[PDB]
RNA sequence: CAUACC
RNA sequence: AUAA
RNA sequence: GCGGUGAAUACGUUCCCGGGCCUUGUACACACCGCCCGUCACGCCAUGGGAGCGGGCUCUACCCGAAGUCGCCGGGAGCCUACGGGCAGGCGCCGAGGGUAGGGCCCGUGACUGGGGCGAAGUCGUAACAAGGUAGCUGUACCGGAAGGUGCGGCUGGAUCACUUUCU
RNA sequence: UGUGGACCCGCCCCUUGGGGUGUGUCCAAAGGGCUUUGCCCGCUUCCGGAUGGGCCCGCGUCCCAUCAGCUAGUUGGUGGGGUAAUGGCCCACCAAGGCGACGACGGGUAGCCGGUCUGAGAGGAUGGCCGGCCACAGGGGCACUGAGACACGGGCCCCACUCCUACGGGAGGCAGCAGUUAGGAAUCUUCCGCAAUGGGCGCAAGCCUGACGGAGCGACGCCGCUUGGAGGAAGAAGCCCUUCGGGGUGUAAACUCCUGAACCCGGGACGAAACCCCCGACGAGGGGACUGACGGUACCGGGGUAAUAGCGCCGGCCAACUCCGUGCCAGCAGCCGCGGUAAUACGGAGGGCGCGAGCGUUACCCGGAUUCACUGGGCGUAAAGGGCGUGUAGGCGGCCUGGGGCGUCCCAUGUGAAAGACCACGGCUCAACCGUGGGGGAGCGUGGGAUACGCUCAGGCUAGACGGUGGGAGAGGGUGGUGGAAUUCCCGGAGUAGCGGUGAAAUGCGCAGAUACCGGGAGGAACGCCGAUGGCGAAGGCAGCCACCUGGUCCACCCGUGACGCUGAGGCGCGAAAGCGUGGGGAGCAAACCGGAUUAGAUACCCGGGUAGUCCACGCCCUAAACGAUGCGCGCUAGGUCUCUGGGUCUCCUGGGGGCCGAAGCUAACGCGUUAAGCGCGCCGCCUGGGGAGUACGGCCGCAAGGCUGAAACUCAAAGGAAUUGACGGGGGCCCGCACAAGCGGUGGAGCAUGU
């Protein structure tokens, strides 16, 4: 635009809306499972995907994903969610922390251990 | 109407050179003329002169180019590679002496208008003033 | 090729 | 019908 | 594989099937057995309207009004006095807040209800893309399970021109 | 008592209530200690200093205009009250003012700053440690006492909450240090000491300081440091791979020697010299004594053990590949994407890469993002030119001269605290950390100067703009009038068996005589040829002919005015079609509708009917593919050719307008190219990935239908433009083939053979 116009109006700065209202800003948020489900992916994917509907201390009902091959979450399990969209299930934006609260660490896992949250296999 | 008569000239010149005219006519003003004085001095033109078209006063500028060149396209190098208005109406640009720009590491000039009169970049800095930055030429 | 329904 |  | 006997017909290129070259249009590229549209069914999600309930903030008028300063009185109507005056007390303005009436705004909740967006392989047709087989798109108006159709006018971002002929 | 000060009135200087001066009036005090006639500490009044404050002003300080009007102590006056002091701070009376698009009023959000993070910078984000200011002390008011408070550990009252209660009544206030509990993803010891520094009172000795100096917990952060160092096979074992030869882990290990974190013993701090006391004088100066929380710590000396390694990753981006398991499952995934039986992408293993007392994850800020572009973007077709005008504010403005000096530039000077940031030299063994010094600094204040450009004032000019005179072309607009062709209907004539319509038909019309044909009439609507390669208009749009009314325009003369100019948020007007209201009209056409066909169906295309509507007047509506999908103005930059309309010396020259081709140049390309999409300047409008959505909400407008303005949640990795090569078309053109056609013999039926 003309300068007189920038003078008159000006450039409007950009607002950047969150990808993840885990309120507080906070890194994570605790909630309870109010159902464990299986979900079908989309696009060129097929499998049965473990999710939970969680009701949060944020006072928010969001659907989290339950990573790992084995999971132990039930229709009253308390859990810690943590943000991280699952690319295939639309509307699944947060992940669940494996190793915190009711959620068990993955079992007999030896590689990417601290995600999945499993201790250190012990011997000599 | 003619809103900026300086840009008109600056441009009039830019236009003429890109088709390699021998000379071009700008309608005349002392201030326009006081610029051509510098263009001329610093080697960008061959000089100018007050001609007179249809009984109204013009400044004929005499343009200056390179030598003919090699390969396809023999059109010569331009002397005024580049020439552009800095300060304009509704955006006047003024600079302190500590802010007069080094154009192309001095390979080009920057005419500016001070209370000691119209002057090159080197001229004002080595003379201690600042003013309205008119235009870069390189 | 591997699948899905009538 | 669906995926390559 | 081999010899013996030994024909008919071909005007023509309009139709049917394939193929070559040039050109045009294209939303096709696993290339028309392509692409694609909308209703509908199943499922997940956020959301508009909403009678009525619960809560907060504010404004206008009227009324009650603590504390406290300030003002008036301070009286044979209490205390002190050097008679000048002080104090106690009393009234009044203001005044936190409260209440009655009307209005404006903000959040929760909610019977009922409208559409939305997503989710390999459910249903109906086939609107669009090739002149998409009635050029398309468009403002508006009416009509129809659905894409849509028709009127009127506009645009070219239409191939250029001889009964309907869906899907892959 | 009156040094002196305060108050009224007068006078001088000053210029706001500052400083003198005269009369009048008013106003002072406190004692205490001794080494006891002199010192120490106090008290009183006045003047000055220092330090700390109050108040006022210029400029700067987030988002929403889907918040455009706001204000009654409101705005000013006079006189009062009040205060340390100005002031509608408060009060009475008087005037009717004050503020707002330069964003008032309302709403939303927020303590502000030095600084901090990021960034090449401009910018963006932030205000956590520390320092400055402000505000608050359960919530709301209020004053008292004081130099100072409207007072966190002071007072009163109202409210809410906990506690005591003999039922009337009382008591509390951690957002001081610790600590408990609650909420949360999450945040410390109910520690030590007044030794240092600082504060309060005291003459002092001292006392009081949860200020503070220290220790404690937490890898939370930075910095430093260790888990060893040199030798050691042509290369153990195990695990891995293999072309069955081998190759890998790998000098790694074992093992040889060497230092010696941990740990033990001994010495053991700096921080602390003042206050006090003595000589001198209670001064300067000299002498003396006391004091350590941290802490038996830091540090120094001797003794001395081979003595923690994790986490992430290895499809591309992005350093690092091989087996097994799995089979669109189980799973991965920041984006693109991996997995459907040979997965370097999933799970394990060997190996490898990267960091390492850490390594990853999630969250948030800047960056890359010139992706809000001032630096540093765009709008013909990708998102974006307002439907068009007229014009308000505002922005911008030709040539010459003079004044001023607002902008602009320059010199000097004041301010820019410390911390932090930059550089040097230093202190802890280094660093982290800290000390000393230097350097820079935006911005504002003052004094002096410059005057080109911008501004303003005063003159001047004619080249921009307008005017005058003469001449022109036009479907430009409004009103009245009028012309012929056709369709339809009505009357008459003649004439008889159909007409119509389609791919084929039917519905339909026709013996009450239609269709065709002739003559007469009524009407409604639209104007053939001329006619486009045309013209006019700002756009929408405008075409029979005549007249009147009226708008724009172009040329010649170079006559007049003298910068009067451009653009233009709001406003106001105009605005195809459809649609609406009130009357009128109604030939033809025709949404809806009623029928006939077609079809698998056919709520369609085809056919026969047909209402609104199409027409008029008046009033609304305000939209569009309202398109050149290209805002208006001006200047500049080869030419050729066709055309419309002026002028001139009329083979041609010179204007205005409409096309085509093309120089330079531009463009992603297509294209544009003196009718720019080139080169430039002024101004307006608009864009910021797709969907949700031109939706919801709010406002405004409308009789309505709706229009204008116009989001968010949620959701995707695309959506797009141009071109390229194909393939394709129920697109074109050209052309073949027993492809059809022209022929002659077959199969399909029968019985059987053979294959399925
Ligand atoms: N998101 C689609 C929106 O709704 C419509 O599309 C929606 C429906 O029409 C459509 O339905 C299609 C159907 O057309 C088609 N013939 C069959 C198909 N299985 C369906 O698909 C749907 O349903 C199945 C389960 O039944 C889901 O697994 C699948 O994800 C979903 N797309 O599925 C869509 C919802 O995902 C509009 N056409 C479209 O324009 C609009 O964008
Ligand atoms: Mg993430
Ligand atoms: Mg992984
Ligand atoms: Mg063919
Ligand atoms: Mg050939
Ligand atoms: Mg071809
Ligand atoms: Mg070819
Ligand atoms: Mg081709
Ligand atoms: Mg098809
Ligand atoms: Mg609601
Ligand atoms: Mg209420
Ligand atoms: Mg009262
Ligand atoms: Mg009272
Ligand atoms: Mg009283
Ligand atoms: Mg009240
Ligand atoms: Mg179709
Ligand atoms: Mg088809
Ligand atoms: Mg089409
Ligand atoms: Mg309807
Ligand atoms: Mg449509
Ligand atoms: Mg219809
Ligand atoms: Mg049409
Ligand atoms: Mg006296
Ligand atoms: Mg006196
Ligand atoms: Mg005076
Ligand atoms: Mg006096
Ligand atoms: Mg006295
Ligand atoms: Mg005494
Ligand atoms: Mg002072
Ligand atoms: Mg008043
Ligand atoms: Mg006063
Ligand atoms: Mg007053
Ligand atoms: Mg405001
Ligand atoms: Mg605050
Ligand atoms: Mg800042
Ligand atoms: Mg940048
Ligand atoms: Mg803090
Ligand atoms: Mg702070
Ligand atoms: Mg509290
Ligand atoms: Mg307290
Ligand atoms: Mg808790
Ligand atoms: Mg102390
Ligand atoms: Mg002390
Ligand atoms: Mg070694
Ligand atoms: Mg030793
Ligand atoms: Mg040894
Ligand atoms: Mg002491
Ligand atoms: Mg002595
Ligand atoms: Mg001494
Ligand atoms: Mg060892
Ligand atoms: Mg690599
Ligand atoms: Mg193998
Ligand atoms: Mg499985
Ligand atoms: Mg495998
Ligand atoms: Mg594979
Ligand atoms: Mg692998
Ligand atoms: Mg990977
Ligand atoms: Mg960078
Ligand atoms: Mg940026
Ligand atoms: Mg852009
Ligand atoms: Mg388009
Ligand atoms: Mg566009
Ligand atoms: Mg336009
Ligand atoms: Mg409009
Ligand atoms: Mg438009
Ligand atoms: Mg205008
Ligand atoms: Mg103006
Ligand atoms: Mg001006
Ligand atoms: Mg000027
Ligand atoms: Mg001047
Ligand atoms: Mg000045
Ligand atoms: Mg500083
Ligand atoms: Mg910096
Ligand atoms: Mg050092
Ligand atoms: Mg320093
Ligand atoms: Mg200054
Ligand atoms: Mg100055
Ligand atoms: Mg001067
Ligand atoms: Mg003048
Ligand atoms: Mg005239
Ligand atoms: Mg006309
Ligand atoms: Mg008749
Ligand atoms: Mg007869
Ligand atoms: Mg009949
Ligand atoms: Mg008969
Ligand atoms: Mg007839
Ligand atoms: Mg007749
Ligand atoms: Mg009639
Ligand atoms: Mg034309
Ligand atoms: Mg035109
Ligand atoms: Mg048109
Ligand atoms: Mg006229
Ligand atoms: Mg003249
Ligand atoms: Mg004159
Ligand atoms: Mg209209
Ligand atoms: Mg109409
Ligand atoms: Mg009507
Ligand atoms: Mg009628
Ligand atoms: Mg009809
Ligand atoms: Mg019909
Ligand atoms: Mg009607
Ligand atoms: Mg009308
Ligand atoms: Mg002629
Ligand atoms: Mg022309
Ligand atoms: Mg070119
Ligand atoms: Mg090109
Ligand atoms: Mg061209
Ligand atoms: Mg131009
Ligand atoms: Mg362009
Ligand atoms: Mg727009
Ligand atoms: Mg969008
Ligand atoms: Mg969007
Ligand atoms: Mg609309
Ligand atoms: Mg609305
Ligand atoms: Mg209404
Ligand atoms: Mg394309
Ligand atoms: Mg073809
Ligand atoms: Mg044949
Ligand atoms: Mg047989």
């Amino acid at each position: 635009p003309t300068i007189n116009q920038l003078v008159r109006k000006g450039r409007e700065k950009v607002r950047k809306k969150s990808k993840v209202p885990a309120l507080k800003g906070a890194p994570f948020r605790r909630g309870v499972c109010t159902v464990v489900r299986t979900v079908t992916p989309k696009k060129p994917n097929s499998a049965l995907r473990k999710v939970a509907k969680v009701r949060l201390t944020s006072g928010y009902e969001v659907t989290a994903y339950i990573p790992g091959e084995g999971h132990n979450l039930q229709e009253h399990s308390v859990v810690l969610i943590r943000g991280g969209r699952v690319k295939d299930l639309p509307g699944v934006r947060y992940h669940i922390v494996r190793g915190v609260y009711d959620a068990a660490g993955v079992k007999d896992r030896k590689k990417s251990r601290s995600k999945y949250g499993t201790k250190k296999p012990k011997e000599a | 109407m003619l809103t900026d008569p300086i840009a008109d000239m600056l441009t009039r010149i830019r236009n003429a050179t890109r088709v390699y005219k021998e000379s071009t006519d700008v309608p005349a003003s002392r201030f326009k003329e006081e610029i051509l004085r510098i263009l001329a001095r610093e080697g960008f033109i061959k000089g100018y002169e007050r001609v007179d078209v249809d009984g109204k006063p013009y400044l004929r500028v005499y343009l200056k180019y390179g030598p003919r060149r090699q390969g396809p396209d023999p059109r010569p190098e331009q002397v005024i590679h580049h020439i552009r208005r800095i300060s304009k109406p509704g955006r006047r640009v003024y600079v302190g002496v500590k802010e007069i720009p080094r154009v192309r590491r001095g390979l080009g000039i920057a005419i500016l208008s001070t209370s000691k009169g119209v002057l090159t970049d080197r001229e004002a800095r080595k003379l201690g003033v600042g003013g309205e930055l008119i235009c870069e030429v390189w």
